[PDB]
RNA sequence: GCUUGUGACGGCCCGUGAAAAUCCACAGGAAGGAAUAGUUUUCAUGCCAGGUCGUACU
RNA sequence: GAUGGGGAAGCUCCGUUUCAAAGGCCUGAUUUUAUGCAGGCCACCAUCGAAAGGGAAUCCGGUUAAGAUUCCGGAACCUGG
């Protein structure tokens, strides 16, 4: 499941949280995968698609809002978008999620 | 101890008809009628007061120069700046999506 | 890859030239003593060339086609990057870190960039760049 | 009323040729709180507004009285 | 249905090239005695030269990584007080006070003891061992890049410009107390230059668009000049204190008669490219402009202190010789304190002496 | 401290608490302007003009 | 509360933008008919109704038997050209 994959990446793998820090990693070309929440607004979402498709980065849509995306990565503050800089021991990116 | 009159023929405390008590060069207190306070101009979208624009009564904008009323960005006089930012972002992406359709 | 490059067209978001299309000539990656942030040197156009048609001729067409260029340093946050690209060799040696400041060297830079962008526009190529973004 | 700091700007207003009359004024004041000194104030009647120039030093004041044009009317105290 | 140039001699040919720098010469200064030229270059060195021969007599390397595009030697100026040997150098975010070992004990010790006596917007630091070997006696570390430095006439205070440093874009430093103060509460625009008046207790502050004159004693603004330019680059003040010239990147030089009007008295258009420096002679009725066209233009100006006549400005000579490199030409210039001699700093790696 | 003006907040409603003249800004670009002298009277200064009726006192 | 209208034997009553042809702007060698107006653009509505609602702009000092933000002296501002 998607929560079991992300529970690995937090405890052993590079990542970053929130909108401004991800867009820098998209610009610099470090981000391999990004995870966008459902409840994020559409101008925000459609911007991150456009930054991604220039850089040729894979984009997953988390079925769930920004509160419970925060629960999945395991942080008590809510998070709208998450990016993966480096993969963990588990495979994440190569699977269809 | 010294007390003070309305100068004008209206004797009621209306929104217009207000008073400040002022010490003169004569050395006595006197009323001075304060005009009503200028509200800030707003951004007609986000709905908040917007910077580098003078707070004047609406007739008083006709006296004042252009650089008071404007700011130099496109849509500067009438937009929040952050709300100008959004619609430049939005115009660009929706126009790009129209080719993808 | 890193997509912000010497080819790259972009829309400037903040500050005076907001919603005006520019092209990056020198991307500095991270920072300097002045401008302590990721910043790009760009070369846009302030006043777009107006519409033009079969009816107009000679002198009316020259007035309609006239372009004011500008050049600026700008933050990477204020620049929205764009899939389109434009060739930049006509104003590579012109625009630079030494060129900015020390005025009016800025004016001599804009005269070359004017002669680039108008002459790019005659026999029009990159048609998207010289159309005004409406918002 | 409108103060002027600069000395060059005052000499332009005297030659402007709407200015019918001027007036000079002298005031006793105390500098810091140490000693007295003799201030001057060269005022000039413009059509709209009253331009004025505050000179603190007494030596510079006396040369300024001569530096006025003769055709302009001048009025003491 | 107006006098000819012939009647206005002396004024400056290039007699002497100061050759040696391996990069653009951005700044130069002539010492109080009028015998020693100092230059600062993108090659990372400051050099001192025997003016009539062009012989380099001193070199100190202030930047070991001279290929670094992030920081350079920006501005140098000899202390104006006689016989202390002090050279101020703005480089990156630092100001060094240097006393080169070329003057002897009486002069060098005078400078060193003055600087040592003084023993938070800026920090005053003792030199490291590495800095001692560069003849640095003290360093003032600021938060932002220091683009301009200028001594007060008495040689204790100096003012520096840190563009886009907001409220601390202009700093006043006092050597005797190792004290740095920010004279202003408010930041108005990008500051390009700051200069003390020749004898009045005033500071002139040049932004990109305006020149503001402050009375440091009264702590108030006393005048605001409106040059009508978008890109001012430098100012200089006439030695008798009632006139100013300003250069602009849009090719103009503006003469302001400070008492006459706030707008320019005269607009001079004698350059094909951005003007980088304007400079008055301290004693002779001469001034110059220097531009990115590689040219220096020399002017006569008579000022009438007491009587109701406005300045008489006469162009005298176009000086050519500097090579234009990457759209840059003459980056700085300075007059000899007594002779009709002008020193220029070039993007072409040279400094030059122009004489009669 | 008293009177009063204003600011940013908080409570209340099956109550959420006038309109119009007037003024300004923004988007748009009909078109109009220079190299031998034009464009700007939203920068500055200067010139002229301002009618009818009420006005005492309680 | 007139008008357009409609009621009423009639004094008049209804109605207020309504089932009205309800004016004022641009261009024109409109290229031939040789001394006659051609081609277009714009879209709701009279008026009255507040000396406390809305609203351009003035202050100090002096003065009268009795007047003054209105006279006198000085110092300001607003509107239109």
């Amino acid at each position: 499941s998607i929560n079991q994959k992300l529970a690995l990446v937090i405890k052993s793998g590079k990542y970053t949280l929130g909108y401004k820090s991800t867009v820098k990693s998209l610009r610099q070309g470090k981000s391999k995968l990004i995870i966008i929440a459902a409840n994020t607004p559409v101008l925000r979402k459609s911007e991150l698609e456009y930054y991604a498709m220039l850089s040729k980065t894979k984009v997953y849509y988390f079925q769930g809002g920004n509160n419970e995306l925060g629960t999945a990565v395991g942080k008590l503050f809510r998070v709208g978008v998450v990016s993966i800089l480096e993969a963990g021991d588990s495979d994440i990116l190569t699977t269809l999620a | 101890a010294q007390r003070v009159t309305f100068r004008r023929r209206n004797p009621y405390n209306t929104r217009s008809n207000k008073i400040k008590v002022v010490k003169t060069p004569g050395g006595i207190l006197r009323a001075q009628h304060v005009k009503k306070l200028a509200t800030r101009p707003k951004c007609g979208d986000c709905g908040s007061a917007l910077q580098g624009i003078s707070t004047l009564r609406p007739r008083q904008y006709a006296t004042v120069s252009k650089t008071h009323k404007t700011v130099s960005r496109a849509y500067g006089g009438s937009r929040c700046a952050n709300c100008v930012k959004e619609r430049i972002i939005r115009a660009f992406l929706i126009e790009e999506q129209k080719i993808v359709k | 890859a890193k997509f912000l490059k010497a080819g790259k067209v972009a829309v400037v978001v903040r500050g005076r030239y907001a919603g005006k299309k520019v092209v990056i000539v020198k991307p500095h990656d991270e920072g300097s003593k002045s401008h302590p942030f990721g910043h790009a040197l760009v070369a846009g156009i302030e006043r777009y060339p107006l519409k033009v048609t079969k009816k107009h001729g000679a002198k009316k067409v020259a007035k309609r086609t006239k372009i004011k260029p500008f050049i600026k340093v700008v933050n990477y946050n204020h620049l929205l990057p764009t899939r389109y690209t434009l060739d930049v060799e006509a104003f590579k040696s012109v625009v630079s870190t030494e060129t900015f400041e020390q005025p009016s060297q800025r004016e001599e830079a804009k005269k070359v960039v004017k002669k680039a962008f108008e002459e790019r526009h005659q026999a029009g190529k990159n048609q998207w760049f010289f159309s005004k973004l409406r918002f | 009323a409108r103060e002027i700091t600069d000395i060059k700007q005052f000499l332009e207003l005297t030659r402007r040729a709407d200015v019918k009359t001027a007036t000079v004024k002298i005031n006793k004041k105390l500098n810091k709180a140490g000693k007295p000194f003799r201030q001057t104030k060269f005022k000039v009647r413009g059509s709209s507004s009253l331009y004025t120039l505050v000179i603190n030093d007494a030596g510079k004041a006396k040369k300024l009285i001569q530096s006025l044009p003769p055709t302009l009317k001048v009025n003491r105290l | 249905y107006l006098p000819s140039p012939k009647d206005l001699r002396p004024f400056p040919r290039c007699s002497t090239i100061y050759a040696g720098h391996k990069g653009k010469v951005r700044t130069l200064s002539i010492d109080p005695s009028g015998l020693w030229l100092a230059t600062g270059s993108d090659d990372g060195t400051v050099r001192v030269w025997e003016i009539l021969t062009g012989r380099e007599v001193y070199r100190t390397t202030l930047i070991d990584d001279e290929e670094n595009p992030d920081y350079h030697i920006e501005c140098i100026e000899w202390n104006p007080d006689a016989n202390n040997g002090i050279l101020a150098v703005a480089v990156g975010e630092n100001i060094h006070l240097i006393v080169p070992p070329i003057f002897g004990y009486d002069i060098e010790n005078n400078g060193k003891t003055k600087i040592e006596d003084g023993f938070q917007v800026a920090q005053w630091n003792k030199p490291s061992q590495k800095q001692l070997e560069k003849d640095i006696c003290i360093t003032i570390s600021c938060k932002k890049t220091v683009k301009k430095l200028s001594w007060h006439r008495k040689g204790d205070y100096f003012v520096t410009v840190q563009p886009d440093s907001g409220n601390t874009s202009v700093l006043i430093h006092q050597v005797s107390k190792h004290l740095t103060q920010s004279p202003f509460k408010k930041s108005k625009g990008i500051i390009m230059d700051a200069k003390f008046h020749p004898f009045k207790p005033q500071l002139f502050v040049c932004s990109q668009r305006y020149v503001r004159i402050y009375d440091l004693s009264q702590q108030i603004l006393v005048k605001k000049l409106l040059p009508g330019a978008r890109w001012l680059s430098k100012i200089d003040i006439h030695p008798r204190g009632d006139n100013l010239i300003a250069s602009s990147f849009d090719k103009r030089v503006l003469w302001h008669d400070l008492d006459l009007a706030s707008t320019p008295y005269k607009t001079l258009r004698y350059h094909e490219k951005a003007v980088r420096s304007v400079n008055f002679h301290k004693k002779l009725p001469l001034f110059s402009s220097a531009a990115d066209d590689g040219t220096i233009h020399v002017f006569h100006a008579t000022v009438y202190d007491d009587m109701m006549k406005n300045p008489m400005i006469v162009p005298l000579k176009k000086l050519t010789g500097h090579k234009v490199i990457n759209s840059l030409g003459v980056l700085d210039a300075i007059w000899h304190p007594r002779e009709a001699w002008l020193f220029s700093a070039g993007a072409d790696n040279t400094a030059r002496l122009w004489t009669t």
